[PDB]
């Protein structure tokens, strides 16, 4: 018909394929009809503005709904005993008991309790009233508007940048490192020193008084003389109540380490010092590349210099600069890899060094935020490898990259894949072995014959950090070491208080159950990597198909010949790897959850005893903690867990529905749909309703994608239901 | 304290402005 | 439509031609091999994409090659 | 059978094994999951250390073989 | 399975001209399509009733359920 | 020059199943029009299940 | 010697608790039978073995956790310094000897039959004399390993190894 207008091939298709494949190729701008490099960069740049606006509108809506329908001010009076609210419910389908069930707070109606942790974050950074929130909401709506206008404007022909502007790497790196990262970090230090730290100590500072209100009793004279220490003089005491002046200090920049005793969060003056120190680093970093003033490095020169004299790396990094500068998929792959790592970092660090006031006491938000960030990191790490494969097919040219590290890595791909295959097989065999040994020992009534390997290498590292529970007396756990007795350490008393407190999750104690799961996670990381690396390294060709680059990233197969070739494309490697990634984050979040749930209830023995065999996981984790969830609605009545109950069965159903797409394949359905087309055509009256797009069965790749999407949604929705209902039921 | 019905109205009418700009940007990106 | 291409490694065994269910390929004369015939693909508007020809071909990495492309009602194998 | 036939008789009163929960409990998926799958699975998951422990091992082993498929 | 092996391997058209087996094969789109409808109908009016009950139970309206009460 | 009938060659055609492997020469064609005159036989069958293939002289190491 | 926060099983109360718990279960089962009957004798054999096993674990310098179950030490330095090398380090050497033996026997048989007329017939019908000879001559497998390594006959050269279009 007409849609999709970016593909004539698709728009001639007389079937329902046109619709589905039109939606699925709409953002792949390179493959569009008559696409030039200029037009490609300009549509990317605009879409980027569109994403920004969507993010600012999302934040604006969180602020709005919390200011309008939440209980932010009540929560501020009693953080540990009021539940924060996300939004109201306006569902005409509810009955009166459901209305009475979901009615919690003083709001007149049914609400949803929020688990995103935005209340803790807003309170920490200084907001205190619903008017604050509302004004923030309005500001963000304005910034959205600006982004959308910029998007449109830079799409106009007078402001549309040229490709050279897009390919100016050194300038971008300077600006992005000095300003985006550096000056935004310095600004945040300014916000903390001028607004947040005062509000933490009772002083109310807003736009109408900040220009007068001195953030430190001595002003900027200490700064300009060089008496910087005066800014660290009188820190808050260990008896300080957050938000009041009782026990409060005057210092604005410290290095105390550890946590504030009431909030169980990091000190704000250490967060301000942090943001200020790294600002100084990023600003210095952003003055390194050569732009328009003759000073600075050129990136190609750095690249071209680094080559080992032995020749073990070949021609080293020669030619890489044009490779990366001319390939968007390389750039996207490197970005997603980096972001992947940083997202896991945020998950691993926010539970152990909690930065927000009263957030560790909110157990369900803690569990939600860890789970959320690790699932996102998992999806992002698959993407990085996917876009690495698409680079090897679409943008890698061997003539230009001859002898450098990319061609070399491609020249020993069998060594890489075979070694990964060894590691995978080794962990899988031994780790599943040891669990099955331990299960049979428990079943035969002989728990003393389990194999329970201590994690001594992790206990050593914990000992070096200052934990004294393993009696190993090294580095920070020895009094006599250089590391401990370093005079100007000064973060150490705070740190050691924190690391030897059972309540915090700062280096949890570990034992045999911790040893087994860490090897399971290793098995999952390696096996995911192996599937994705094989994908990217066999992308351009293999022995079973030497001309794979000519078919592209995604294609069904190469037919039943040569022994059969289902799932031989690099896209299929990605599709296979997503199951392994969900399984691996599954294992990490189950471990995090069960380990915390037992620590918070006090019975760490439960985890220590039960986690060494698989019936323990099944019985004392899944089976036991599903009791309240599945009673959310019963023949007797219903409670506010009825929504999570229903979303739990919904997840089960969506996961199972995905198996239909994953197991039954296309021909079955194409032959059934032919009989339905016959029945429609031959049934009187009804025939007069004619289709415009001939009904056909979904395609081969399409159904792999639809199966994966049903599988992923059901996996996520089930676990999130279980995680929130179980944690919220018991805490 | 409680956000008033007036402040909801102002929020709505304000939101009409990035709706228009959205439409504009969409149309522009769509060839 | 799908695109069927023939490369010069053909040995003129006629097996692909025999295999094809929609008469896309035929044998034309050639001098590059002992059999003095090569395969050719004049009627690629009738190719359904089954890849039966590639299963028949006995040369090491096939001399006939089907690259799937845009769908039509003919290539989609529709009797409606 | 466990809810409506099998049980023990005292005089004329019949005390069934799951106490007649089929008639009401079977009318939702949640009830099949809760009153059948979750509740009646207590015996097999609490079988370790007993003479029924082979059923516990076969229960986990079969979950494994199914997922392997 | 074995019926399909018979059709593929041991069916002779010549010896089955206008008998029952041939007539079956002349209306095989009508047989499958009617079976298809019956399956959709039974699916919706049977598992749809459990989904009904689950949903109305969760919405707090047990008097709207397909039940003995 | 051609290999002798019965000699051993090593394939150097990268898209072939038998790359870097050794085969026996069965026949050489002498016409110049022929594009792949040498017939080689291998012990290991390929994915297609065949064990023989025609090669050019610039794809063999003899 | 108590290391890593663990107590020795010989002087752990939780260890004894576990032994009590197993023996008590066996006593309960014995109540049902008659003191002379053969089930009774079976349960006594079971209980004997059990007490023997705990005694063995007690005089082996095994280290118990808070659960009262023995824990193994796998860093070789810690194992050797505190007398726990029999838990993982000796078994390592023992596994690596037997795995090297099996590998060597398999590689040997494969390299031997590869020179036959139809080598693939000797893979589905095993040459049993040849296999027994190889199995028994391969007890000194590091001889062959270090010879092959140092000489260069272990690895095929890259030019002779089939590989894809890379
Ligand atoms: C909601 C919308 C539903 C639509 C999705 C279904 C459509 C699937 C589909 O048509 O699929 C097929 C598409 C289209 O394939 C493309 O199909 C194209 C079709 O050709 C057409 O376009 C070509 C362009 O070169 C030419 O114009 C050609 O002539 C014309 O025929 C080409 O063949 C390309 O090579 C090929 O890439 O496949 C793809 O690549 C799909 C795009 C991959 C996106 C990656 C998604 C991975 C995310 C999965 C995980 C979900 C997790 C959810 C977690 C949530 C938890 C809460
Ligand atoms: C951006 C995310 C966002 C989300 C997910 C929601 C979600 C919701 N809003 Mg809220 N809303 C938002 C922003 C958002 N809002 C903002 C910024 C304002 C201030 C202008 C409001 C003002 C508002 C009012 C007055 C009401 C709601 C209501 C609701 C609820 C029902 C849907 C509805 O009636 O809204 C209707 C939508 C609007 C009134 C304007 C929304 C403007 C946003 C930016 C929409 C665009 C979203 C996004 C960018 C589109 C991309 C998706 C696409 C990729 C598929 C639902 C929870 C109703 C409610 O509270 O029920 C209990 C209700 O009465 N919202
Ligand atoms: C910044 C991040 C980023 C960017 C800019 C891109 C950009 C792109 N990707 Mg990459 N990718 C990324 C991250 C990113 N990706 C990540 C994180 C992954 C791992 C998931 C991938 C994996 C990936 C694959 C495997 C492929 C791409 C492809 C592409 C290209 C086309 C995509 C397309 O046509 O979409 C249009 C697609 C859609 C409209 C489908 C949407 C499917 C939805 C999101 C499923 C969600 C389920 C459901 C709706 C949930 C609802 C809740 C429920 C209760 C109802 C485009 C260049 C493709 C390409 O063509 O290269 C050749 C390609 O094949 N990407
Ligand atoms: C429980 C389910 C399950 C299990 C056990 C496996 C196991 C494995 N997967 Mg598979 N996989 C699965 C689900 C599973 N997968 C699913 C759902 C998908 C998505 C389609 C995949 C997709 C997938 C891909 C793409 C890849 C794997 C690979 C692997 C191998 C990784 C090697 C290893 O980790 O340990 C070693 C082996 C095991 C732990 C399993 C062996 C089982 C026991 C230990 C063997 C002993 C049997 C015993 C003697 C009894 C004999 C039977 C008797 C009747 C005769 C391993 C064989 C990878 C691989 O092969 O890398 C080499 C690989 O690339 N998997
Ligand atoms: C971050 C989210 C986001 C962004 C920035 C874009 C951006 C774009 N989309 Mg995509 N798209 C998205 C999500 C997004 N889309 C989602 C969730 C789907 C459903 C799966 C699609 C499905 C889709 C299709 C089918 C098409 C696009 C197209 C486009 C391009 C034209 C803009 C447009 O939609 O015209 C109209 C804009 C509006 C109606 C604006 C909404 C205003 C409100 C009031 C533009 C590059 C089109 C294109 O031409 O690709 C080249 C196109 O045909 N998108
Ligand atoms: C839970 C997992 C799941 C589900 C829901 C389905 C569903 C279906 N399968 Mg699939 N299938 C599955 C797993 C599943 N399958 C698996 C694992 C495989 C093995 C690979 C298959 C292999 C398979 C084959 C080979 C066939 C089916 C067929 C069917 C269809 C049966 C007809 C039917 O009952 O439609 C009715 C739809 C349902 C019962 C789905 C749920 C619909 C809900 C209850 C209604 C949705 C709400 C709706 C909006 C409410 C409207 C009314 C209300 C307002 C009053 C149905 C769509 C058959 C088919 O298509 O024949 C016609 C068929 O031949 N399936
Ligand atoms: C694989 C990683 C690995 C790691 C993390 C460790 C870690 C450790 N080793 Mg071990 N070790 C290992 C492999 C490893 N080992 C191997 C392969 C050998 C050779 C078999 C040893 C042989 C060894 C000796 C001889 C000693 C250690 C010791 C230690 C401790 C070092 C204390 C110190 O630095 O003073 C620390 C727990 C020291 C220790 O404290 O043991 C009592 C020590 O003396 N290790
Ligand atoms: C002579 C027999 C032999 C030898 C010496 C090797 C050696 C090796 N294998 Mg191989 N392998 C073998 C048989 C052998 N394998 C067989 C029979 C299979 C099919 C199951 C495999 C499947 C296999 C896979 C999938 C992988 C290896 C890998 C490896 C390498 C690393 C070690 C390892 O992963 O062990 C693991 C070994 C197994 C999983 C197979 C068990 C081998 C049995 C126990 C011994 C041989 C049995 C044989 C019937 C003995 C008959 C001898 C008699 C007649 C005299 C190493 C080169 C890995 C690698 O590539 O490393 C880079 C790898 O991923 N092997
Ligand atoms: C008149 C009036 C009123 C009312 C109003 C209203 C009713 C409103 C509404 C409103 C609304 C209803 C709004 C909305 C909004 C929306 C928005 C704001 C959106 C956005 C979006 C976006 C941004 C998107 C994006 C995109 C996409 C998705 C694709 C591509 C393109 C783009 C990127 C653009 C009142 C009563 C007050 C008063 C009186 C007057
Ligand atoms: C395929 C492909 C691709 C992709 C890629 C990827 C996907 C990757 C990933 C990767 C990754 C994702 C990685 C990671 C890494 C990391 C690291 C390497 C780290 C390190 C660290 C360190 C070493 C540290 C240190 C330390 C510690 C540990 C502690 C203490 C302190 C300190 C600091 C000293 C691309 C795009 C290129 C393109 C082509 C193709
Ligand atoms: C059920 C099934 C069908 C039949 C399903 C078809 C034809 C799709 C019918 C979908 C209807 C129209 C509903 C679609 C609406 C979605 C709920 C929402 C889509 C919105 C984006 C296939 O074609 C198929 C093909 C290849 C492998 C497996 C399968 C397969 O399992």
């Amino acid at each position: 018909t007409k849609f999709p207008k970016f593909s004539q091939g698709l728009a001639q298709d007389p079937t329902t394929r046109r619709i589905w494949f039109g939606i699925a190729t709409s953002h792949d701008f390179e493959s569009h009809d008559g696409m030039t490099e200029n037009n490609l960069y300009q549509k990317i740049f605009a879409s980027h503005f569109g994403q920004l606006a969507i993010i600012f509108l999302w934040t604006s809506g969180n602020l709005f709904h919390v200011a309008w329908q939440g209980n932010f001010e009540q929560w501020i009076k009693d953080p540990l005993h009021i539940r924060p609210i996300a939004h109201a419910i306006s569902d005409p389908h509810f009955g009166q008991p459901a209305i009475e069930a979901f009615t919690r707070s003083q709001f007149p109606g049914p609400v949803n309790i929020a688990y995103s942790g935005v209340y803790q974050w807003w309170y920490t950074i200084g907001l205190r009233t619903n008017v604050d929130l509302y004004n923030g909401s309005m500001f963000l709506l304005f910034i959205a508007t600006l982004a959308l206008f910029a998007g449109w404007l830079h799409l106009e022909p007078k402001y549309s940048p040229k490709v050279s502007w897009f390919k100016d790497a050194e300038s971008r790196l300077n600006h992005h490192l000095s300003a985006l990262f550096g000056l935004s970090s310095l600004a945040w230090s300014g916000h903390l020193i001028h607004v947040a730290i005062p509000e933490s100590r009772g002083i109310h500072v807003r736009w109408d008084n900040f220009l007068s209100q001195l953030p430190h009793p001595s002003g900027l004279e200490p700064f300009f003389k060089g008496n910087w220490s005066l800014y660290s003089e009188n820190p808050d005491s260990l008896t300080h109540v957050f938000g009041t002046a009782s026990g409060a200090g005057t210092a604005v920049l410290t290095f105390l380490g550890g946590f504030h005793p009431e909030t169980k969060s990091l000190w704000l003056t250490d967060i301000a010092h942090h943001h200020l120190a790294i600002a100084v680093l990023f600003i210095v970093a952003g003055h390194m590349y050569r732009t328009n003033f003759a000073i600075g490095h050129r990136i190609d020169d750095i690249l071209n210099a680094h080559k080992a004299p032995s020749g073990k790396l070949g021609l080293g990094h020669f030619g890489l600069y044009e490779t990366i500068n001319n390939s968007l998929h390389f750039q996207l792959g490197l970005a997603l890899a980096s972001l992947g790592v940083i997202t896991s970092l945020v998950a691993q660090h926010m539970y152990s060094l909690s930065p927000y006031a009263f957030l560790i006491q909110d157990r369900t938000t803690m569990a939600a935020l860890y789970t959320h960030h690790q699932y996102i990191a998992g999806f992002i790490m698959t993407g990085a490898f996917a876009h690495g494969a698409i680079f090897f097919i679409r943008d890698f040219d061997e003539e230009k990259n001859k002898g450098n590290v990319l061609s070399r890595i491609l020249d020993h791909k069998e060594a890489i894949i075979s070694h990964l295959s060894w590691v995978t097989l080794f962990l899988g065999f031994h780790t599943l072995g040891l669990y099955v040994h331990n299960d049979v020992m428990q079943a035969f009534g002989t728990p003393e014959k389990q194999i329970l390997i201590e994690p001594v290498f992790a206990q050593w590292i914990q000992s070096a950090h200052g934990k004294n529970i393993y009696e190993l007396n090294i580095l920070l756990s020895s009094d006599s070491s250089n590391a401990f007795s370093a005079s100007q350490a000064i973060w150490l008393p705070g740190w050691l208080n924190g690391i030897n407190d059972k309540s915090t999750s700062l280096f949890l104690q570990i034992g045999p159950g911790d040893f087994l799961v860490h090897h399971a996670i290793a098995l999952g990381l390696h096996t995911t990597t192996l599937i994705l690396v094989k994908g990217a390294l066999d992308a351009r060709g293999s022995r079973l198909m030497p001309d794979k680059k000519d078919f592209g990233y995604s294609f069904p197969c190469d037919g039943p010949g040569r022994g059969g070739t289902c799932d031989i494309s690099a896209w299929d490697a990605f599709y296979l790897a997503v199951f392994w990634m969900l399984n691996t984050i599954g294992w990490t979040t189950f471990y995090w959850h069960w380990k915390h749930i037992t620590l918070w209830q006090g019975n760490v023995g439960q985890f220590n005893e039960s986690s060494t065999y698989l019936m323990g996981w099944l019985r004392d984790y899944l089976w036991l903690n599903s009791s309240q969830l599945i009673n959310g609605y019963n023949p007797f009545g219903m409670n506010s867990l009825a929504v999570w109950g229903w979303m739990f069965l919904f997840g089960h159903l969506v996961w199972a529905t995905g198996f239909m797409f994953l197991i039954s394949w296309r021909g079955y359905w194409q032959e059934l749909i032919e009989t339905l087309v016959w029945a429609h055509e031959r049934t009187p009256i009804t025939n007069v309703f004619k289709w415009t797009d001939k009904p056909v069965a979904l395609s081969i790749v399409q159904a792999r994608l639809v199966g994966l999407a049903h599988f992923s949604v059901g996996y996520v929705f089930t676990y999130a239901a279980f995680l929130i209902a179980s944690t919220s039921a018991k805490f | 304290m409680e956000i008033t019905t007036n402040q909801v109205y102002i929020a709505l009418l304000a939101s009409l402005i990035p709706a228009f700009f959205a439409f504009k940007l969409g149309k522009s990106l769509n060839q | 439509s799908h695109s069927v291409k023939i490369y010069n490694t053909c040995i003129g065994c006629t097996q692909c031609v025999r295999a094809c269910p929609t008469d896309v390929l035929e044998m034309v004369p050639w001098d590059g091999c002992k059999a003095g015939q090569i395969a050719s693909s004049p009627r690629t508007e009738d190719c359904v994409g089954c890849k039966r020809c590639e299963s028949a071909c006995p040369t090491d990495f096939l001399s006939v090659r089907v690259y799937l492309g845009s769908e039509t009602s003919r290539s989609m194998g529709l009797a409606y | 059978m466990q809810s409506d036939v099998w049980g023990t008789v005292l005089a004329n009163k019949v005390s069934h094994i799951t106490g007649g929960n089929f008639s009401q409990g079977s009318l939702t998926i949640n009830g099949w999951l809760r009153d059948f799958l979750w509740a009646q699975s207590s015996q097999v998951i609490q079988s370790y250390g007993s003479p029924l422990s082979a059923y516990g091992l076969m229960f986990l082993g079969a979950h494994f073989v199914w997922a392997f498929s | 399975a074995h019926a399909a092996i018979f059709m593929v391997r041991d069916y002779d058209p010549a010896l089955n001209f206008n008998n029952l087996l041939d007539r079956v094969l002349l209306h095989r789109d009508a047989i499958i399509s009617h079976l298809n409808w019956v399956c959709i109908f039974l699916g919706l009016h049977s598992f749809g009733l459990y989904i009904h009950n689950d949903t109305l139970s969760a919405l707090g309206r047990p008097q709207d359920m397909f039940s003995d009460s | 020059a051609g290999p002798a009938r019965g000699s051993t060659v090593k394939v150097t055609r990268p898209e072939s199943y038998w790359y870097n492997q050794y085969g026996k020469v069965i026949s050489v064609d002498e016409s110049g029009a022929i594009r792949y005159p040498v017939v080689v036989r291998f012990e290991k069958e390929n994915y297609q299940g065949v064990t023989t293939n025609n090669f050019a002289l610039d794809e063999l190491e003899y | 010697e108590a290391i890593l926060g663990l107590t020795p099983c010989a002087e752990s109360a939780k260890f004894q608790k576990v032994l009590t718990k197993e023996v008590k279960a066996l006593e309960k089962r014995e109540k049902l039978y008659e003191p002379g009957s053969a089930p009774f004798q079976a349960l006594e054999a079971t209980k004997a073995k059990t007490q023997a096993r705990f005694a063995k674990y007690a005089e082996s310098g095994l280290l118990c956790g808070a659960d009262g179950l023995p824990h193994l030490i796998s860093d070789p330095g810690l194992a050797v310094k505190y007398g726990h090398a029999g838990e993982t380090l000796i078994p390592t050497i023992g596994f690596l000897y037997v795995a090297g033996y099996i590998g060597t026997a398999g590689r040997t048989y494969l390299q031997e039959i590869s020179t036959r007329q139809k080598p693939t017939q000797s893979e589905i019908i095993i040459d049993v004399p040849l296999a027994t000879s190889i199995a028994f001559k391969s007890w000194d497998w590091p001889n062959k390993a270090v010879k092959e390594l140092a000489s260069g006959t272990l690895l095929e050269d890259a030019k002779n190894v089939p590989v894809s279009r890379r």
